[PDB]
């Protein structure tokens, strides 16, 4: 992520654009619910942007 | 310390339109002025290693 | 002026003689020349003649597709001709597999000189790009020859084969059920302005609408998300100045039954693809619509 | 498999007397529709009666119209009409159907027809309750006039009450054109025209915040030392309320003022009509001319 | 086999220079203001419709009612033009300032500029042709120019006129005429320039009323986007009858807009020679 913007010379030649991060995020969730008193704890969940 | 250094060597310093014609000229061109007269034949070109 | 030339049949090219064996006959000389029937004198399609650098050729070595002229401000050559399956590496609207293997394909030195081109400019693709129609020929080399249509019906030089138009699977697009014994495709190119970049989609469009108001409005329906963005982004960023979330440009017309889906080969990798075989070309200009 | 015909035959089966093939022979050279193409059809299929439904909406009747194929008339005989198709750009002989009279080196375009005066032609082969109700052909201003006439008394509609509707419904009804005068028929507001109307607004509004300083203070710059008869209905009709100017940037003004030419453009469209002829020298009877086929 | 020709005599008796010196436009465009048969030379080209007081986009006007022809061989006493038919493909002179590449899209401008052999009170001038993005550029800038018309005793304007004035293109770098004279317009500009201005005023303070009563009710939701931007204009900055006359006025100025709106897709280009003058092309309408 700490990079230089590749200058024309690296793009027209040699290898293709590298990598980067893909969007799709995984995260661990904790949802409560008032109405009834209960909780769940252990949940995987998706995220993007 | 550039301009000292172009200056004694006796090249001028490049200019070239905007940023896209680095890649034209990457891709190849044609880029230097023919010698006023030509008594002998071409320059030979000499690489130093 | 006589009635009896007035009321005579029209000249006929048909039976009557070329006008290289007009000449031979008339000094009574013979070349070794086949100067009798000559090639491509029926030919109704206009053709031109392009050459091209050899690292876009590929997937043009199988005959049949849009070639495309894109623009430069150099000095050094200042037009580029550039093929639309290339042009998908670009857009939005091209699956993720589908744009890593047009990437790893067309990998080639010169390709990617014009993938620059694309987009170090501050303008959109719609000013830079304009159509030339059908490719149909190659002659391989470190510079290939091209030919290609503008106003045809698309053939071999002896009309033994019709040759198709090929384009590729993900940017094809239908907005009707049903279809209609004559429908027009159309070149369609979309903007998204919510996102950094001015993000542009790639899109072929067959339709039975022939009116330009209601294909324009049919667009605006479909594409709705996408005027939405155009003025969000007019709205959000003042001293900035967008224009034609979409444009269009009309380019064929064929026999909707002639439709056909196939798959296309070249390096040994395979592509998916959509066929029109008894195709031809009408060209239009740009188009902008809001 | 399939190959798009050019040459369309239409073939009657109401038992038809002299005078309907009569009155078909004085149509010789007419422009009509055809919704598909066949080498061989049925009467039911041609002329614009098919469409014609209680509602009436005119609106509607022109959308319908825009997507049908147009063709001419040729040869006719006993029961048996042949319709050619035309191709862009070549030279054709057309009689004009409506009363609408036409001049040399102007554009054409095609409209379901009008009301006008005592409603006299309706003539055209009425049999077995179907008629050959023809399109009308006429010049470009009065094409444009129309539609500019609905659009403004569609969005008059709204923000407006009903009578005051109605009476501006009532004046816009009209038209005059080249001596002669039309009434449009059923001129009903219907959703079709509100999609229009939705359009045109969005864009008159991006016209209005595209246009820049300089563009706006035009007017009424030059209202402070000319006069002319032009600019005083401009003034006139504008609302009533020297400096160096605010801003100069021949680049930015040069952007902008592109994208409000594209914005103009797209307001301007939705009255323009496809422009079906371009027309030549006409006979002095005004009966039938010498035209162009395009689009 | 002879083809569909049309037939022109010179009226005025032509000297075999002069012959030899037109022959050189073989096959230049030339408009002809009607589709006769045998016309007269009087007719040819755009010099019968150039005036000291109507301007540029009356002549534009003209030149897109105007039908446009082909030459042919110049013979004994008679010249042949060839009108040209859509969908085939012909031979062009390329008149105009800037150079042509393959693929190029052309459409016919009026004049701004050897020069043409010329008789008592005649002389010959044709149109030019023009690439279409070139096209936009100068009819941009020379509207723009003429807006700039009333301001122009501020240093800042004769700086930016300067600027618009010139135009660069492929190895082109010509300069375009200042569309006043003596400080006046000439009143074709007057009125495109007043047209124009008038349709952007008239939607400034028209468009509100009518957008927020639509507002209620769009299922695509971006008329009310449209809404919040006028109000942020707003915050930048009546009887039926004159709103109706409002209404048809604004519709009537933005049809008087329409001379310079659109373009003709006149020609499309195919391969050319070194001797760039001249050039093929297909012919649409």
């Amino acid at each position: 992520r700490e990079r230089s913007a590749p200058k024309p010379q690296e793009l027209l030649f040699g290898p293709r654009n590298e990598s980067g991060p893909p969007a799709e995020q995984t995260w661990y969730a904790d949802v409560v619910r008032c109405v009834r008193a209960q909780v769940d704890l252990g949940v995987e969940v998706r995220a993007a942007r | 310390v550039d301009r000292w250094i172009r200056h004694a060597a006796g090249v001028e310093r490049p200019q070239l339109l905007d940023t896209e014609t680095i890649s034209m000229l990457t891709f190849g061109s044609m880029s230097e002025r023919n010698a006023a007269a030509t008594v002998h034949g071409q320059k030979a070109a000499c690489e130093l290693i | 002026m006589d009635a009896r030339a007035v009321a005579k049949r029209p000249r006929d090219p048909a039976d009557e003689d070329n006008e290289l064996v007009t000449a031979l006959k008339a000094k009574r000389e013979v070349n070794t020349i086949s100067v009798r029937y000559l090639y491509h004198a029926d030919h109704q399609a206009l053709t031109a003649r392009f050459f091209v650098p050899e690292g876009l050729v590929e997937f043009e070595a199988q005959p049949g597709a849009l070639l495309i002229r894109m623009e430069t401000g150099c000095d050094s050559p200042r037009h580029l001709y550039i093929s639309l399956y290339l042009l998908g590496i670009r857009a939005s609207n091209v699956s993720a597999s589908t744009r890593c293997l047009l990437e790893s394909v067309y990998t080639a030195s010169a390709a990617r000189a014009a993938l620059q081109w694309l987009d170090l400019g501050p303008h959109l693709l719609h000013r830079r790009l304009e159509t030339l129609g059908c490719v149909k020929t190659v002659s391989l080399g470190i510079t290939s020859l091209l030919t290609c249509v503008m106003r045809g019906y698309l053939y071999n030089t002896l009309k033994t084969e019709v040759f198709a138009l090929m384009i590729p699977k993900d940017m094809y697009l239908t907005w009707e059920e049903t279809r209609g014994r004559l429908q027009y495709v159309y070149l369609i190119i979309v903007y998204d302005y919510d996102g950094p970049e001015t993000r542009p989609g790639i899109y072929v469009l067959t339709s039975s609408i022939a009116h330009w108001q209601t294909l324009v409005d049919v667009a605006r329906g479909k594409f709705a998300r996408e005027r939405c963005s155009f003025v969000n982004r007019r709205i959000t960023r003042p001293r900035q100045i967008p224009l034609c979330t979409g444009v269009i440009q009309k380019l064929g017309w064929c026999l909707a039954d002639d439709i056909h889906t196939s798959f296309l080969v070249h390096k040994e990798l395979k592509l998916s693809v959509v066929r029109l075989d008894n195709f031809s070309v009408e060209l239009g200009d740009f188009r902008e619509f809001v | 498999m399939a190959a798009m015909e050019a040459n369309i035959f239409c073939t009657f089966d109401h038992k038809l007397s002299i005078a309907d093939v009569g009155k078909l022979t004085k149509l010789v050279a007419a422009v009509v529709p055809i919704p598909q193409r066949l080498h061989l059809i049925k009467h039911y299929q041609l002329g614009l009666h098919q469409f014609v439904d209680h509602t009436r909406g005119y609106v509607r009747l022109r959308g319908l119209l825009r997507n049908m194929t147009l063709t001419l008339m040729r040869r006719v005989e006993g029961n048996q009409i042949l319709l050619h198709v035309p191709t862009h750009g070549l030279l054709y002989t057309v009689l004009n159907t409506g009363p609408v009279t036409w001049e040399k080196g102007d554009a054409l375009c095609v409209l379901p027809p009008l009301f006008h005066g005592p409603l006299a032609r309706e003539n055209l082969l009425t049999l077995g309750q179907w008629e050959l109700v023809l399109p009308w052909i006429v010049p470009m201003p009065l094409a444009l006039e129309i539609n500019q006439r609905l659009l403004i008394m569609g969005l008059f509609s709204l923000d407006r009450s009903y009578e005051e509707v109605k009476a501006a419904v009532q004046q816009l009804q009209t038209i005059t054109f080249r001596d002669a005068t039309f009434t449009i028929p059923d001129p009903v507001i219907d959703q079709h025209l509100l999609i229009d109307m939705k359009t045109a607004c969005l864009s008159m509004s991006m016209v209005a915040n595209l246009a820049s300083e300089l563009t706006m203070t035009y007017v009424r710059k030059l209202a402070l030392e000319d006069s002319s008869m032009l600019l005083v209905k401009c003034q006139e009709l504008l609302m009533r309320l020297p400096a160096r100017p605010q801003h100069v940037s021949p680049d930015d003004e040069i952007a902008r003022l592109s994208a409000l030419f594209v914005m103009l453009r797209q307001l301007d469209d939705l009255i323009r009509e496809q422009v079906v002829f371009t027309v030549c020298d006409v006979s002095p009877d005004n009966k039938s001319a010498t035209c162009i086929f395009k689009g």
